[PDB]
């Protein structure tokens, strides 16, 4: 009963011993059916044991595309006409949404706290290195003699291996933007969704850890209470001290901006053998567009970044965080010198254009301004839009000053010699303004709006006539038709 | 229903007429065994039926009252509401064997009738048979004990035999298919008396053909059956051995112990991982002694009969090497596990009160 | 077994679908509350369904031509979460009743086929968003056009993603219900219909009429007929589910 | 009375007292029989195996069985591990040999309890 | 050193170091008899393991374990088994020891990776063969089960009657067992060769059919048939002569085995009946001698009121105990070991066997005997020479490793008053 520990009622001991014995008899179909048969029926909330959390972490890591015969040989009938792995992931995500509600109006508080305890104990075992003990006593559990589940060894017993918990993030980020089916499938149904759950649980164990650590404590020691934080040990997996030029290059592994790292790309290998191989008796069915390919890969990269400034906001203004040796500013400028360096503007937009605008606040309208400041260093300054986030008159004065400062207009007479890069530069520098603009409207719910409107109209007319004077057959990257339509 | 109600003895062993060991302990079990369609050769308490007769009489008979009044009754409209089966043994001539109704009208003097009423026979359910289980055993002994108790070994063994038949059938069809080629080859050899010889080779080829499809048809149905049987044996082995697993953990909690029992299928053991109130790691089966051996023993007992849906259970002389101090605890476990059941009548017999 | 109505039969029109993605992906941050010119290549719902890979006149299951027994027919299908994203545009809340009913029928028939479900995302947010657009009474009365009596196979496929319909469709199929269930059980039991009975067991359990717990004589009827030991592959699983569901509270 | 283990506890915490102390010189003895003089020892072995009697030899020489009376606290979050470590503090196992001829030598100390 | 009543070859005191439950605790035994008692699983029935090891014995003679080093306490390094035994005036030809000392101590220190470690006789370095020959020259043989019966050896002793007869003959006269097994083998050879001769006769008759039915080719085959008939007619007399030789062998075997076995069985029968009539019941033994000698066996009849299949385990255990009592005068060992034997059987026969062994073990010129029992029954028959040692698991030693002055704790039968 160290912390967040919950003692067992007898009405749940039956279920946890039942499921554990079922898992002992290598019949996991009945294990999953027990959870699926009483999910949305009644207000009982049959929580999964933490050791049965681990096996579902393992059942998810085994999909048909590289082990079809084993999944059929476990159960040749396929009662629900689905694989064990997909049902496992569906069960994890279903209990995942329930966890981040704490909605006690229908469930019971004891059950909800037990569920949180089980998840936290499950995730606390993952201790990253750099290169089984059941706290319960009412029942004897599995995983005490069982190490492997149907070929794949385990997760907490594998990510704890040296030089591996840094490897699998690299694996899932590199293989997300892949054209080959054996490589693409390895991080689309295997390591994208599991990593999403991993990040979300590491973000929730932190949320619980901050409150129920040390109230009324010294700042120089409260900042020290963040070096052993779960998110701190999570980021300790990065085995470098060059985060101003490393963490900006781990998140964007397979992306192609202007990659200047003369160092060799990090070696990327599968965690489990045979992962990057398609099985003969299974043909893929889903046709994933490359746009859809990169649309669900940057929503994960940003969410991994979103868990980085979340500890960084908690670092006090006086001292700096100890264990990772990172600064809340060296990674705003580091996640800017690549973001403004993109080649494919589609990836630029889909990263900056975020589908969860409310939850992904408080750092997107910081990297936006950071990128704009860096890109005005080449377009030709002090940018203070973020400090103005409340009053719109400040935005309008700053933006009219900027457009009058010749930052949104094109460059000097060199037009066709370096058109392809200049146009990309100037259209990239506009998306950040658009995003900050959108954040302005969403965070705010007069004549200065009209002033900026006609100013951007004049600037757009100038760039259009510049494109025409460039004896060009197509239009420039206009900005106004979006602004006028959004404002109304 | 189907549970034995009353036992009637007439001049058998050391009892003339009644309704320490030797003084009426193994005699009842032998009467149940023989009065249910079994020979005295596989009883080891008298190699012949005529020797089982009380010395001082000529004819011995035992009346066994089955219960035919509930679900699973065998022809309640004909056999009344209580099956009465008796076997009469005398010193000479054929053994006497009858089917009797509730009121008393005789049904059938056929020995197959006894063997079908009961088949409508389990050895473990109904002293030395218990002591063979209820004694010192190894890891790869209790697995066989439980498998035979559930008749699972026999079920699996029959499947293995039929599986070999499928292989044997697969070998034969390969031979038949080769015979097609040779008869077709001989068809090429002879390709007016030679013409008659030429044609007669093809008719053998047709016989080889017709026999071949018969083998494939039979084999395919047999092969399809076995694949179902393998499937129908594994799901009758998962859901059956599992019910034995809970009643080992829900029975191990009465001494404030914890543990389970595995069913490792590649080395064929039934290791008992039991833990005490002051241990941390899953302990072995041989390190424990005394109370942690008898209480594991009797728990391993009670779990075995759970998966099989019967209506009466009997046991004799469970005090083979458990001390009385631990025998009382075992008795408490028995009464708490079995007294609450309203669909299983326990007929355990024990000398001490 | 392997043949479960495969609602998408033909191949998908991937180039036009990718182009219409390229148009739609910029349609999210200029609207999002107000209600479309991004899609005009599919002026009607039937055009969108045809572009999806659906054949002509496609909305019903009637079982004369072994309809819910079509084989694999390995044509690549399109991702589902975006599939619902394009379908939601044809909602037309304030419009004719017939088009709304057609839209609901198309939604239902695209839910419960093998190709779509076997490639479902674990997020499961769009389908619920479509679901809240209708109430359960009209969703279950003007429901799937599946035969209610004979086919419970798709009843399980329905009450495996929308579990709160558990007590909603039971009083629709069984319109006294507790004994209606057992009389229906005897019909399948005295029909050698061992395959259609499995999903019949898996579906209704957990509702108000057939709860869990040690208490029903279904186990009794499945225990009487087991003497063959070679009868059917679908008879030993059924008793395992039956005695597993008894030991749950 | 085969088991009769709890009868010793019911005589102890009804006549001796919740924190009383008696010895081999007082309890295991029997002035007329030898069977009852060793069954009491055997039942004491059961009681101390059950961990309900406090038995520490003082340097006087006489043994001390006193009723181990933990003050009533049903919490076991650390009482269980306290007892489990006390039993893990390995408890070298007394050979309490008592013989036939000398059963009359240690009656109390000089052959007088109740002959 | 109160050795006034100790017979030679006995054990005076048993100290033990680093055992599975025994870090350091000491006994001090008796010349006549010693009942060990205590609670279940308290490590009382393993001082027999300690003595079986400390007398240069094998580990398989116990059955508790299978490897020699399994007896070392897990968490320790070396186990020391230091034991004293009374010197005998007849044992001689022993190194590093004279014939004047009246107490000698044999000690073995088994280490982790070397099972066959050195021994220690009176604090002197002694090898394995020397200590084995010395323990043999104490005419104590743990090999002979009737001299050493461990917890798992009751089955090996009995509970079919055939091996009961085998162990009977082993205990009474090993030479009779040596002639017995050779008799069995020669009977098997007789049976095999009788079948061989029957086959030869049938084949002789068979070839006559071809010799008679034989077409010039018929006569040509006839000649070969006659040649084969002649060579087989040569072969058969050799088999007949060998069969006659083995017949003479079996005649000698029967003429040397049956009478002495019958006489010894009758003597044991008379002694058994004399012992068991005091019980108040009828008991006798039959030596069953089938035609197939391999099934020769000893069956004891029991009749308490006026093989492994017919008798109850308790009745067979009583028969074994009374048989050991009968062999007491026929086996010349100075101490005997019977262990845990009292299980699974009623209290009345417990009283019977305990009283019989008390009466027969404490008598004059009788060999020392060991009894172990997990239950001490009320109102047992006790003897003046008898001594009791209680073995207990428990909680409260001030460690003998810390205070060896207590190493005889509670032992009061070694105090002499002046």
């Amino acid at each position: 009963g160290a912390h967040y520990f919950v003692e067992l009622t007898e009405k749940h001991l039956l279920a946890f011993e039942m499921l554990n014995s079922m898992c002992l008899l290598e019949n996991y179909d009945h294990v999953l059916l027990f959870l699926e048969c009483q999910f949305g029926k009644s207000h009982n909330l049959a929580v999964i044991p933490f050791d049965i959390i681990l096996v579902l972490f393992t059942l998810s890591t085994l999909s048909e595309y590289y082990k079809e015969p084993i999944l059929r040989a476990n159960d040749p009938y396929n009662t629900s006409r689905e694989t064990l792995s997909r049902r496992a992931l569906k069960l994890l995500q279903k209990y995942l949404a329930i966890l981040k509600e704490f909605d006690s109006e229908q469930y019971n508080l004891y059950d909800l706290e037990l569920l949180r305890c089980q998840f936290f104990l499950a995730i606390d075992t993952l201790t990253p290195k750099k290169q089984f003990k059941n706290p319960y006593r009412s029942y004897i559990s599995c995983l005490e003699q069982r190490n492997t589940i149907l070929g794949n060894r385990l997760l907490n017993l594998k990510l704890n291996e040296p030089g591996e918990f840094i490897n699998m993030i690299l694996w899932t980020l590199s293989n997300s933007l892949q054209e080959s089916t054996p490589l693409f499938l390895s991080s689309h149904e295997i390591w994208m969704p599991l990593l999403e759950i991993l990040i979300d649980l590491f973000s929730c164990r932190q949320d619980y850890f901050i409150q129920h650590e040390a109230q009324n404590v010294s700042k120089s020691l409260f900042v020290q209470r963040l070096s052993e934080s779960p998110l701190a040990v999570f980021f300790e997996s990065l085995n470098t001290r060059n985060f101003a030029n490393r963490f900006s290059e781990y998140v964007f592994l397979n992306c192609d901006y202007k990659l200047p790292s003369d160092n060799y790309a990090t070696p990327v290998h599968p965690v489990y053998n045979g992962e990057n191989t398609i099985v003969d008796t299974y043909i893929p069915t889903i046709k994933c567009s490359p746009l859809y390919k990169s649309q669900k890969s940057l929503a994960l990269r940003r969410k991994l970044i979103g868990s980085c400034f979340k500890l960084l906001l908690r670092v006090p203004d006086g001292h700096r965080l100890i264990t990772p040796r990172i600064v809340a500013d060296d990674v705003i400028q580091g996640i800017s010198r690549t973001l403004a360096s993109f080649n494919d503007i589609l990836q630029f937009k889909k990263f900056f254009m975020t589908e969860n605008l409310s939850q992904e606040s408080y750092f997107i309208p910081l990297l936006a301004e950071g990128t704009l400041s860096e890109i005005l260093k080449d377009t030709q300054v002090i940018l203070t839009l973020v400090e103005n986030l409340s009053d719109g008159v400040s935005f309008c004065n700053e933006v009219i000053g900027l457009v009058k400062s010749k930052c949104f207009a094109f460059t000097e007479q060199c037009s066709q010699a370096s058109y392809e890069e200049a146009v990309l530069n100037i259209e990239k520098c506009d998306v950040c303004l658009l995003v900050l603009l959108r954040y302005l409207l969403h965070l705010i719910g007069a004549k200065e709006q009209l002033e900026m409107l006609h100013a951007i109209e004049k600037n757009d007319s100038g760039r259009r006539q510049w494109a025409k004077a460039l004896n060009l057959g197509n239009d420039p990257p206009l900005l106004y038709p979006i602004v006028s339509q959004m404002f109304g | 229903s189907g549970y034995i109600k009353k036992v009637i003895l007439r001049n058998f062993m050391c009892h003339e007429h009644f309704e320490n060991n030797g003084s009426g302990k193994s005699a009842i079990l032998t009467a149940i065994t023989i009065g249910l369609g079994a020979k005295a050769s596989e009883t080891n308490r008298g190699s012949s039926l005529k020797d089982l007769i009380r010395e001082g009489c000529y004819s011995a008979k035992i009346i066994l009252h089955l219960d035919n009044s509930k679900y699973g009754a065998y022809q309640q409209g004909i056999f009344g509401n209580e099956i009465i089966v008796e076997r009469i043994i005398k010193r000479d001539g054929p053994a006497s064997f009858s089917l009797r109704s509730e009121n008393g009208k005789e049904i059938s003097n056929k020995k197959k009738d006894i063997q079908t009423v009961v088949d409508y026979s389990n050895p473990m359910c109904f002293q030395d048979a218990a002591r063979s289980f209820l004694t010192a055993s190894t890891s790869q002994d209790k697995y066989s004990h439980f498998m035979k108790g559930t008749l699972l070994q026999e079920i699996t063994e029959n499947l293995l035999y039929a599986s070999a038949i499928h292989d044997s059938a697969q070998e034969n069809m390969a031979l038949h298919l080769e015979n097609l080629k040779s008869l077709k080859a001989e068809y090429e050899d002879a390709k007016e008396e030679v013409i008659a010889l030429f044609e007669k080779c093809r008719n053998k080829y047709k016989e080889g053909q017709k026999k071949y499809m018969e083998i494939d048809e039979a084999l395919n149905r047999l092969h399809n059956s076995l694949k179902a049987r393998d499937q129908n044996y594994k799901n009758a082995e998962k859901g059956t051995c599992f019910d034995a697993d809970m009643d080992f953990r829900a029975s191990l909690k009465v001494r404030k112990f914890s543990g389970n029992l595995s069913f490792i299928k590649d080395t064929k053991s039934l290791e008992i991982y039991i833990l005490t109130t002051n241990d941390e790691k899953a302990r072995n089966v041989d390190t424990l002694s005394g109370g942690e051996k008898s209480f594991s023993q009797m728990a391993l007992l009670l779990a075995t009969w759970k998966p099989m849906r019967s209506r009466i259970i009997a046991l004799d002389q469970f005090d083979v090497f458990m001390d009385q101090v631990n025998r009382k605890i075992g008795t408490t476990l028995i009464v708490k596990k079995l007294k609450d059941i309203a669909r299983t009548q326990t007929i355990i017999i024990t000398p001490q009160d | 077994k392997y043949k479960d109505w495969h609602f998408i039969s033909k191949n998908c029109h991937y180039e036009q679908l990718m182009d219409l993605e390229m148009k739609d992906t910029a349609y999210s941050f200029l609207f999002g509350s107000s209600r479309e010119f991004v899609h005009l290549k599919c002026p009607s719902i039937t055009n969108l369904l045809v572009l999806f890979g659906v054949n002509q006149e496609k909305l019903k299951i009637n079982y004369e031509k072994k309809e819910n027994s079509r084989y694999d027919n390995l044509c690549t299908i399109f991702p589902v979460n975006k599939m619902l994203k394009f379908l939601m545009y044809f909602y037309s809340d304030d419009d004719n009743d017939d088009v709304r009913e057609f839209f609901l029928k198309a939604f239902i028939c695209l839910i419960l086929d093998r190709k779509v479900f076997n490639a479902m995302e674990s997020d499961h947010r769009l389908c619920f968003k479509v679901l809240e657009l209708f109430n359960e009474a009209h969703f279950i009365n003007s429901y799937f056009e599946i035969v209610d009596k004979n086919d419970f196979f798709l009843h399980y496929r329905l009450l495996q993603i929308f579990p709160h319909l558990q007590s909603a469709l039971l009083r629709r199929r069984f319109s006294t219900i507790q004994q209606n269930i057992i009389k229906e059980f005897n019909e399948f039991f005295d029909c050698k219909n061992y395959k259609n009975l499995l999903y019949f067991i898996l579906t209704m359990y957990g509702s108000k009429f057939i709860p869990f717990g040690p208490k029903e004589y279904f186990k009794d009827c499945i225990l009487d007929i087991s003497n063959e030991t070679t009868n059917d592959v679908e008879i030993s699983i059924l008793k395992g589910i039956l005695n597993l569901f008894s030991k749950i509270r | 009375t085969p088991e009769q283990v709890k009868k010793c506890f019911k005589k102890l915490s009804k006549k001796l007292g919740p924190e009383g102390s008696i010895n081999l010189f007082k309890f295991i003895i029997d002035p007329n029989s030898f069977s009852r003089s060793i069954e009491n020892l055997f039942y004491t072995s059961f009681l101390i195996k059950e961990g309900k009697l406090l038995m520490e030899h003082d340097e006087e020489g006489l043994p001390t069985i006193k009723i181990k009376q933990s003050i009533s606290h049903t919490d076991s979050r650390s009482k269980e591990i306290e007892r489990q470590r006390r039993r893990a503090a390995h408890q070298n196992h007394i050979i309490f040999q008592m013989d036939m001829p000398t059963w009359r030598k240690l009656i109390k100390k000089y052959n007088i309890t109740s002959p | 050193p109160d050795l006034s009543s100790f017979q030679p070859g006995s054990i005076i005191k048993i100290r033990l170091q680093d055992f599975v439950t025994y870090t350091l605790t000491e006994f001090n035994l008796s010349p006549s008899l010693n009942m060990i008692i205590g609670p279940n699983g308290s490590g009382k029935s393993t001082f027999v393991c300690a003595v079986c090891l400390g007398l240069a014995g094998k580990p398989e003679y116990i059955g508790r374990s299978k490897k020699v080093e399994d007896f070392i306490k897990n968490g320790q390094d070396v186990s020391k088994i230091e034991i004293t035994l009374k010197n005998s005036p007849n044992v001689t030809d022993i190194e590093y020891i004279d014939a004047r000392d009246e107490t000698i101590k044999i000690t073995r220190i088994i280490t982790r990776s070397k099972r066959r470690s050195d021994y220690l006789i009176n604090d002197y370095q002694v090898s394995e063969s020397v200590v084995k020959t010395l323990v043999a020259q104490l005419n104590i043989q743990l090999d002979n089960l009737c001299q050493f019966l461990s917890q798992e050896r009751v089955e090996e002793f009995a509970l079919k009657s055939v091996k009961l007869l085998v162990e009977t003959i082993r205990s009474i006269d090993a030479s009779l067992l040596d002639v017995l097994d050779e008799l069995r083998e020669l009977q098997g050879n007789e049976q095999s060769l009788q079948k061989d001769l029957d086959f030869k006769k049938a084949k002789i008759v068979h070839l006559r059919q071809e010799s008679d039915k034989l077409d010039e080719s018929a006569v040509t085959i006839l000649d070969q048939v006659t040649a084969e008939l002649r060579e087989l007619e040569h072969t058969v007399p050799q088999q007949s002569k060998d069969l006659e030789t083995i017949k003479a062998k079996l005649k000698e075997d029967h003429a040397v085995l049956e009478p002495k076995l019958d006489d010894i069985v009758s003597k044991i029968s008379a002694r058994f009946a004399r012992l068991f009539n005091n019980v108040g019941s009828a008991g006798a033994v039959r030596l069953e001698k089938p035609k197939d000698y391999a099934e020769w066996k000893i069956e004891i009849m029991v009749k308490f009121r006026d093989d492994s299949h017919t008798q109850s385990g308790g009745e067979r255990a009583v028969s074994t105990v009374l048989y050991m009592i009968a062999l007491q005068e026929f086996t010349s060992a100075p101490f005997r070991v019977v262990d845990q034997i009292n299980q699974g059987m009623d209290s009345r026969n417990e009283r019977i066997v305990h009283k019989a062994m008390v009466e027969n073990a404490c008598a004059e010129n009788t060999s020392q005997y060991f009894l172990i029992t997990p239950k001490l029954l009320t109102g047992l028959h006790y003897h003046e020479k008898m001594r009791i040692h209680c073995v207990m698991a428990g909680s409260w030693i001030p460690n003998p490793s810390e205070d060896p002055k207590m190493i005889h704790f509670g032992e009061t039968s070694n105090y002499s008053f002046d």
